[PDB]
């Protein structure tokens, strides 16, 4: 099948904290700090 | 006019794919203009910055200790400095502080096992430059934005002009896109270029997935040049960052991806295996014929040659 295949690529090509401009979400001090 | 050729780009997410688009922005096209280079200026401070933090956070979930007790309130302050900056601005502290903690042997030996966690492959290579990169009068080089990692927006195309052919080369990048627009790409591909991160074959495997990058390239690959729905397409193979899979076949066997390997831990030897298992998924010996070729997305150079030799095997097929 294509949807398969489809589904496939999109999983394994699926894009994480590491693109674009900064988040505050990314700038949350690690806890054993 | 004369021909024009449709090229689509396949590969694992972190392979190189984005990279060989920009790429031919820079090599058969005008690159980036001085303008257009001041443009990337946040996103290299920012790729920076998310690197170091990335490596600093691993550190906790690894257990390792700070070669210096005293770097630790610098990392404090990196999160600090850094939910305090913002873009194009590159405070010498927060350099300074960046700098000493990639200075640091702890910060170091967390850095050496990135193999444990996910970690971008644009981390050592701001990360060395800081220097030049933190300076006021600093423009992001051509080399910079090659490196830089943004948020890949839904499909890209790019044009470009190469031996009196048309290229037209789509990239579907991260963006989960419905059935429907991936036969728009399939359909009329002149050829496929799929892309392997070779440095992939020593990764600890994510919490999610159930086997690594590498195998899954290799069930994504396979699926591909086995689908009869691509007969007439050209598959062309790209062992990317063969530049990063030389330097870490030197302390990681090849054994840790292909248990079933009895060759030499060298990067002659372990490349042609990786190549003749990918090769060996095509069920057609006699109908399909791939192309592989084993390159550094980034190396300008090399892609130019590549790419080249490429376009060569295109056109002779007439
Ligand atoms: N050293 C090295 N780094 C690479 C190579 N190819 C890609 N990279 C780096 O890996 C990062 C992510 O690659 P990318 O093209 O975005 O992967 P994709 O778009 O998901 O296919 C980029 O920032 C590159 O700097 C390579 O051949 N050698």
């Amino acid at each position: 099948d294509i949807e398969g295949l489809v589904e496939l690529l999109n999983r394994v090509q699926s894009s994480h904290d590491q693109r674009g401009l900064l988040r505050k979400e990314d700038l949350v001090l690690p806890e054993f700090l | 006019g004369a021909r024009e050729v449709k090229l689509l780009l396949l590969g694992a997410r972190e392979s190189g794919k984005s990279t060989i688009v920009k790429q031919m922005k820079i090599i058969h096209e005008a690159g980036y203009s001085e303008e257009e280079c001041k443009q990337y200026k946040a996103v290299v401070y920012s790729n920076t910055i998310q690197s170091i933090i990335a490596i600093i956070r691993a550190m906790g979930r690894l257990k390792i200790d700070f070669g210096d007790s005293a770097r630790a309130d610098d990392a404090r302050q990196l999160f600090v400095l850094a939910g305090a900056a913002e873009e194009g601005f590159m405070t010498a502290e927060l350099a300074g502080v960046i700098k000493r903690l990639w200075k640091d042997s702890g910060v170091q030996a967390c850095f050496n096992r990135s193999r444990e966690y996910q970690l971008n492959d644009s981390a050592a290579y701001y990360l060395n430059d800081l220097d030049r990169i933190a300076q006021p009068n600093y423009i992001p080089t051509q080399q910079d934005v090659l490196r830089t990692r943004v948020k890949t927006t839904g499909i890209v195309e790019t044009h470009f002009t190469f031996k009196d052919l048309h290229f037209k080369m789509f990239d579907v990048g991260g963006q989960r896109s419905e059935r429907k627009k991936w036969i728009h790409c399939f359909e009329g591909v002149t050829a496929i270029i799929f892309c392997v991160a070779l440095s992939d074959y020593d990764l600890v495997l994510a919490e999610d997935e159930e086997m690594n990058r590498m195998h899954e390239s290799m069930k994504l690959f396979d699926s591909i040049c086995n689908n009869k729905w691509f007969t007439d397409t050209s598959i062309i193979l790209f062992l990317n960052k063969k530049d990063l899979f030389e330097e870490k076949i030197k302390k990681s066997p090849l054994t840790i991806c292909y248990p079933e390997y009895a060759g030499s831990n060298t990067y002659e030897e372990a490349a042609a295996y990786i190549q003749c298992q990918f090769e060996d998924l095509n069920k057609r010996k006699d109908t399909k014929e791939i192309y592989t070729h084993f390159t550094c997305a980034t190396d300008t150079k090399n892609v130019q040659f590549v790419f080249d030799a490429v376009t060569d095997v295109i056109i002779k097929n007439n």
